[PDB]
């Protein structure tokens, strides 16, 4: 059993402190690692420590920022990560590490459930809204809803009267900490000059409501 | 870097292999481990010491390595196997654990479907504000894995690109989007931009011009 505990939220350039609890002992005679995973991305090993070393071995790409430690009497394995940025937003896992230098075998046989840590420079901000305009049977038009925080936003078309062929895409999160999304309606090609299309955008956290004609 | 194919897939009942290609400083001298991460759980150890199974891992999973490259094989594919797989090995030069780039295993599903790609130029309105956001929308593709690359005058773009993870649509195909955030001056000073979407080894591109 391994249990991570974290702060949930940390401000940019602050220090992230996590803890991993190892009930049932065995902390002293083992290696222990921190591993993380940004949303939508791959695993990254941060480093390991021995339960009594207290030797440590860190990912060189994070070295100046990382401190691992072991409190044998509280059975706690800890990570400090200084000067965080949005790149450090990830799920953080602790894992028991089997490490035999002699055979070059390093692997993680027991994992915690992991804790999400979110680093955000973003404050509430309302979006800009721009039109997305272009033999095929269909054409696509839409609205770009740019640079808002936080989620969510809603988008309907023609005041809710147009529902068929509507696709609102999940938002992207940019390195700025702000989101953008797009909503597009797929329409018969011949309908292009014979009908009008207005996206109705609502971003409630910023009291933002915009109607935009797309032509 | 341990290089895995982003997407491996086959019908239930079939067999698949997932490659993991390293270098002599890692896979060549080290034992290889594999991890299974069902969505959206923690990873679990599937294979350790290159070919060994922890208790409670089925004999349908099997591992080997040859030189600088490792492989995980799965037989009798079952819907529960659909998941991300990561290989891992110690690198004795860098003194670090290196995870592979990860493979989504898809248990098919429905037929393969190539993405429909729409690339929008920046609007006149955003341009008057001295900005140009290009918007590349990718929909109805299956398996739900794609690589997006942008070109500026045919040149690879390595700055200002942001692309979502793929998300399951109601029809169980997937959607994604990619945004290239520019100033109006960059847009106006190029002759073309393209969004190139690679899915299952084929590429679908769209191009816009100022
Ligand atoms: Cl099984
Ligand atoms: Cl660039
Ligand atoms: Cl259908």
């Amino acid at each position: 059993q391994l249990v991570e505990s974290g702060p949930g939220l940390v401000k940019p350039l602050e220090t992230l402190s996590l803890t991993c609890a190892v009930p049932g002992g065995s902390i002293r005679r083992n290696y222990w690692s921190w591993i993380r995973q940004p949303p939508g991305k791959g695993l990254e090993w941060i480093g390991h420590s021995y339960g009594s070393g207290g030797s440590t071995n860190y990912n060189p790409s994070l070295e100046s920022r990382v401190t691992l430690s072991v409190d044998t009497s509280k059975n706690l394995f800890s990570l400090k990560l200084t000067s965080v940025t949005a790149a450090d937003t990830a799920v953080y896992y602790c894992a028991r590490t089997v490490w035999y230098y002699t055979s070059g075998t390093h692997y993680f046989d027991h994992w915690g459930q992991g804790v999400l840590v979110t680093v955000s420079s973003a404050s509430t901000k309302g979006p800009s809204v721009f039109p997305l305009a272009p033999s095929e049977s269909t054409a696509a038009l839409g609205c770009l809803v740019k640079d808002y925080f936080p989620e969510p936003v809603t988008v309907s078309w023609n005041s809710g009267s147009l529902t068929s062929g509507v696709h609102t895409f999940p938002a992207v999160l940019q390195s700025s900490g702000l989101y953008s999304l797009s909503s597009v309606v797929t329409v018969p090609s011949s309908s292009l000059g014979t009908q009008t299309y207005v996206c109705n955008v609502n971003h409630k956290p910023s009291n933002t409501k915009v109607d935009k004609r797309v032509e | 870097v341990l290089t895995q194919p982003p997407s491996v897939s086959a019908a239930p009942g079939q067999k698949v292999t997932i490659s993991c290609s390293g270098s002599s400083s890692n896979i060549g001298r080290s034992y290889v481990s594999w991890y299974q991460q069902v969505p959206g759980a923690a990873p679990k150890l599937l294979i350790y010491d290159t070919n060994k199974r922890p208790s409670g891992v089925s004999d349908r999973f099997s591992g080997s390595k040859s030189g600088s490259s490792a492989s995980l094989a799965i037989t009798g594919l079952q819907t529960g196997d659909e998941a991300d797989y990561y290989c891992g090995a110690w690198d004795g030069s860098l003194n670090v654990h290196i995870f592979g780039s990860g493979t989504k295993l898809t248990v098919l599903g429905q037929p393969k479907a190539s993405p429909l790609v729409t690339l929008f130029p920046p609007s006149s309105e955003e341009l008057q504000a001295n900005k140009a956001t290009l918007v590349c929308l990718i929909s109805d593709f299956y398996p739900g894995v794609v690589k997006v690359a942008w070109k500026a005058d045919g040149n690879s773009v390595n700055t200002g690109v942001e692309t979502t993870t793929p998300s399951k649509q109601s029809n169980n195909k997937y959607a994604a989007s990619s945004y290239l955030s520019l100033t109006s001056d960059q847009w106006k000073s190029h002759k073309s931009y393209s969004c190139q979407v690679t899915h299952e080894g084929s590429t679908v591109e769209k191009t816009v011009a100022p």
